[PDB]
């Protein structure tokens, strides 16, 4: 299959036509998405098969072909870009200064951008192009608008 | 059966559409990975 670095759409044909269920990042031979996109299912890349390697429903992350490789983090200060990959639409950078998820267990970055559910797994970047996390697990606020965590895994 | 299709390089693009705010939110995380607002 295609193992070239970059951002990919996650498609299914089980439903009407071909539906985008989410997005992921290929880096160092490993494919990175959010758990709620694939629910841990195997994936196809042309004729090649991607098998799940690691996954955590509570982090809402999953990796294919190898361990989680993305270990860059928001600096707590600088603007970021969401490389949004919406269904039927070309990849599009959106620059933003993230808000904050405050939890009993510490502070998480949050990006206040609403996009369709099928955009889940689009990468959030820093100014050096490193992926600081994935878009698409968050919360609908007092207003009715969506805020996503910046969800990043651990590199062992 | 799900399949992947490439969509782009991962690059910072100078002078991209700047938007969205920076809300500070008190949230909880349950065992199913659902974020909720604590009020
Ligand atoms: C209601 C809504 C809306 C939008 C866009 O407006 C969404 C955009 C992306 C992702 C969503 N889902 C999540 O954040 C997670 C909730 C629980 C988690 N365990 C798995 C998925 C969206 N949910």
């Amino acid at each position: 299959g295609e193992t070239t670095d970059g951002v990919y759409r996650v498609m299914t044909r089980r439903l009407l036509g071909s539906t985008q269920v989410g997005v992921g990042v290929m880096q160092e031979g490993v494919f990175h998405t959010m758990w709620h996109v694939t629910k841990g299912a195997a994936l196809r890349s042309g004729e090649g098969r991607l098998d799940p390697y690691w996954g955590d429903v509570k982090q809402d992350l999953v990796s294919y072909c190898g361990p989680w490789k993305l270990d860059a983090a928001w600096d707590g200060l600088s603007e970021v870009q969401l490389l949004a990959v919406p269904p039927g639409e070309r990849a599009k950078n959106i620059q933003t200064l993230p808000g904050i998820f405050k939890t009993k267990d510490g502070d998480i970055g949050a990006v206040a951008l609403d996009y369709p559910a099928g955009t889940s797994g689009s990468p959030i970047l820093d100014k050096c192009g490193r992926v600081i996390g994935l878009y698409g697990n968050g919360v609908v606020i007092k207003n009715g608008s969506y805020v996503s965590a910046i969800t990043q895994g651990k590199r062992e | 059966d799900m399949y992947i299709e490439r969509a782009g390089d991962i690059t910072w693009e100078k002078d991209a559409e700047v938007t969205g705010n920076s809300p500070r939110l008190d949230v909880a995380l349950d065992e199913s990975g659902d974020f909720s607002l604590v009020e």
